[PDB]
């Protein structure tokens, strides 16, 4: 049965580990971890892995 | 690129092509950052002195995008064997950074645990390139990329007429005409995953292009993020 990291990625926009019994979500490098700890925010112009559109 | 569909304008920003002093493709490779780009070991025969363009998606035409950069470094890596491809991985620090603008950004680096459990099980990846359009033809003239299935491991031993290594993966279609081909060679794998492309493997090899029961074969890149992380300092 899917749990934690195996479950929808465990809500972590990106990276997801397993750390005790729980999810800790992290991000590419060029990206912050957010508020929530679990989505990731560009830091600056150009971030890794985005089509561009400007 | 067999089959498939055109880069539109923006949508495969991290692809690099490697010219020789003919100023033609002779593989690709992907943007890592705006002193490095990843590409395959076995290109670095392909061409006595090269360079790198960034930002092209039609060789006929100045689209005012595209720009040059010199390789500085070469980082080969030390394993490579011509015989198997085993090991078909190099990364080239630039003289000078690349310009991030439209059709130019880095795909991202994932962190291998990660990747293996959740980029590399999901159903497909993208490959690009200006490679040929079928197995006996020219280089194409356009930026090109394909959405090719995973293909399950054992799958792939057995379809193979050559060892398929632990540093190799296998992607595309067993009898539909579509696949990388010669030129796309040292060029983006990459997985989307939630809108974000994380860089997942590189153009290798493959018998032929869209052979029926053959694939196409790939570099695992998560067998080599430590090694790119050491290359790029
Ligand atoms: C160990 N060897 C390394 C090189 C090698 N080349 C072999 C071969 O048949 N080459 C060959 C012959 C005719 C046309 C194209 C190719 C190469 N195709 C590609 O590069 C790719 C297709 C899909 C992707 Cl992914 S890349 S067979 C072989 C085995
Ligand atoms: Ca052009
Ligand atoms: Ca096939």
């Amino acid at each position: 049965t899917r749990k934690l990291c195996s479950l929808d990625n465990g809500d972590c926009d990106q990276f997801c580990h397993e750390e005790q019994n729980s999810v800790v979500c992290s991000c590419a490098r060029g990206y912050t971890l957010a508020d929530n700890g679990k989505a990731c925010i560009p830091t600056g112009p150009y971030p890794c892995g985005k089509q561009t559109l400007e | 690129i067999v089959g498939g569909q055109e880069c539109k304008d923006g949508e495969c920003p991290w692809q690099a092509l490697l010219i020789n002093e003919e100023n033609e493709g002779f593989c690709g490779g992907t943007i890592l950052s705006e002193f490095y780009i990843l590409t395959a070991a076995h290109c670095l025969y392909q061409a006595k002195r090269f360079k790198v363009r960034v930002g092209d998606r039609n060789t006929e035409q100045e689209e005012g995008g595209e720009a040059v950069h010199e390789v500085e470094v070469v980082i080969k890596h030390n394993r490579f064997t011509k015989e198997t491809y085993d090991f078909d991985i190099a990364v080239l620090r630039l003289k000078t950074p690349i310009t991030f603008r439209m059709n130019v950004a880095p795909a991202c680096l994932p962190e291998r645990d990660w990747a293996e459990s959740t980029l590399m099980t999901q159903k497909t990846g993208i490959v690009s390139g200006f490679g040929r359009t079928h197995e006996k033809g020219r280089q194409s003239t356009r930026l090109k990329m394909l959405e090719v299935p995973y293909v399950d491991r054992n799958s792939c031993k057995l379809s193979s007429s050559f060892i398929i290594t632990q540093n190799m993966f296998c992607a595309g279609y067993d009898t539909k005409q579509e696949d990388a081909c010669q030129g796309d060679s040292g060029g983006p794998h990459v997985t989307r995953f939630k809108d974000t492309y994380f860089v997942t493997g590189i153009v290798s090899w493959g018998e032929g292009c869209a052979r029926k029961g053959k694939y196409g074969i790939y570099t695992k890149v998560t067998a080599f993020l430590k090694w790119i992380d050491r290359s790029m300092k």
